[PDB]
């Protein structure tokens, strides 16, 4: 029995998870 | 300003994706594994952990291997058989890294290897660090 | 306590007369509650506890 | 229209213990829990909407 | 007690025997590297360190190999061409390790591999350590 | 220090029983940093920097 300490990545995001906004509202 | 930092803290491979190799670690006082994964996992890779012992031979060479055993802590269980196990999950991503530890030193010289030897096991590294010398 | 409704009570009578009736009554009512609790444990090591 | 569609009711602030039913001289055990509680007041003081 | 060091003091693998790995020294702030043979050599080995900056095409992919220049100390003289580089000499026994570092960072990405690839040496092995991170 | 994680401890439990179960731990973490600095020269003459 070992418990595991890892690290989310070594950068905050490689590749950046941008991503698009919420659509508009209806008219 | 950098530091000689391998001067305090010396780092030796354990595992380098096809050979394991035993690693001293009677001089120094306390220490820890390190698993790195350089491609995606396709299942689960459990690993074992081994500490030897002196040879008769040579009182400066490794023995056989034997298993480690385990240590309940104040909460949770013992394992199923009582023996130290490592699993690596299939989430981790290729650019990240984990630590883990055992709580109890036992012989001087310690390994570790994989259950099985197959194509997910090429795919992680395994490096052991070292704290203050006693020397 | 809980007030359930107050009652219709008096009236605007004419000045000439001596007497008055009565009106409707109300209503009050007595209602109660009780309280929970919140439990949980954890435990630690006397060595690392303390040389931390 | 709060403070009289919903009261919040409080008992004791938490409280911490030590349990030596299982606190040896080298490890420790802590026990702690709170009690609180709540009852809905006026139904007439509040309205939710919803779609339909 | 046992601490667990590889939380804090992360080692990776750099030069196995057979092939070169970059190492992404940009997350923490001190690093160093870490020597050891495995079987006795017959010349001085010398090594080459680089660094390596941000693929264009992706950012998240290590660029070409650039040479780390020399920084002269504060009272000595810079190298026959002002670039870094390190000799592994012969007396080096099997039970032993050698630990040096850089004195300037330069590039995010740092890698390290042998002048020459012959027998010798793949009968090293070198790691890289880092201190407390900065995430 | 940077507080990666707090646990989840305890739970509202039934007044009735006479014990409380575990919870899970946290996570806390340790961070460092360092410092640069910033360096120049610049020069003068004695007499223009006298008279002027």
């Amino acid at each position: 029995m070992v418990s595991l300490d890892c690290r989310n990545t070594c950068a905050p995001a490689p590749a950046s998870r941008l991503v698009q906004p919420p659509c508009f509202v209806c008219r | 300003m950098n530091f000689n930092v391998g001067v305090d803290f010396p780092s030796f491979i354990a595992w380098d994706g096809t050979t394991s190799f035993p690693v001293k670690i009677d001089g120094f006082n306390q220490f820890g594994f390190t698993f790195k994964v350089i491609e995606e996992l396709t299942a689960d890779v459990p690993f074992n952990i081994f500490y030897h012992e002196a040879s008769e031979a040579d009182p400066c060479v490794p023995g056989p291997a034997i298993r480690v055993p385990d240590v309940p802590f104040c909460d949770g269980v013992a394992t199923a058989d009582g023996l130290a196990t490592v699993v690596i999950p299939e989430a981790v991503a290729v650019d990240s890294f984990c630590a883990g530890s055992v709580p109890c030193f036992n012989g001087p010289w310690i390994s570790i290897a994989p259950v099985t030897v197959n194509a997910d096991s090429a795919k992680v590294q395994v490096t052991v660090t070292m704290k203050g010398a006693t020397r | 306590m809980k007030i359930a409704d107050y009652g219709q009570l008096g009236e605007y009578t004419c000045d000439a007369k001596c007497d008055a009736e009565f009106g409707e009554p109300g209503n009050i009512r007595h209602l109660e509650g009780k309280t929970y609790d919140y439990r949980g444990v954890f435990c630690f090591n006397r060595k690392n506890l303390q040389e931390a | 229209a709060w403070k009289t569609a919903y009261y919040a009711v409080e008992k004791r602030p938490m409280f911490f213990e030590q349990y030596e039913g299982g606190s040896s001289a080298w490890c420790v055990k802590y026990q702690f829990g709170a009690e609180d509680g709540g009852f809905v007041g006026c139904c007439e003081h509040g309205r939710v909407l919803r779609i339909g």
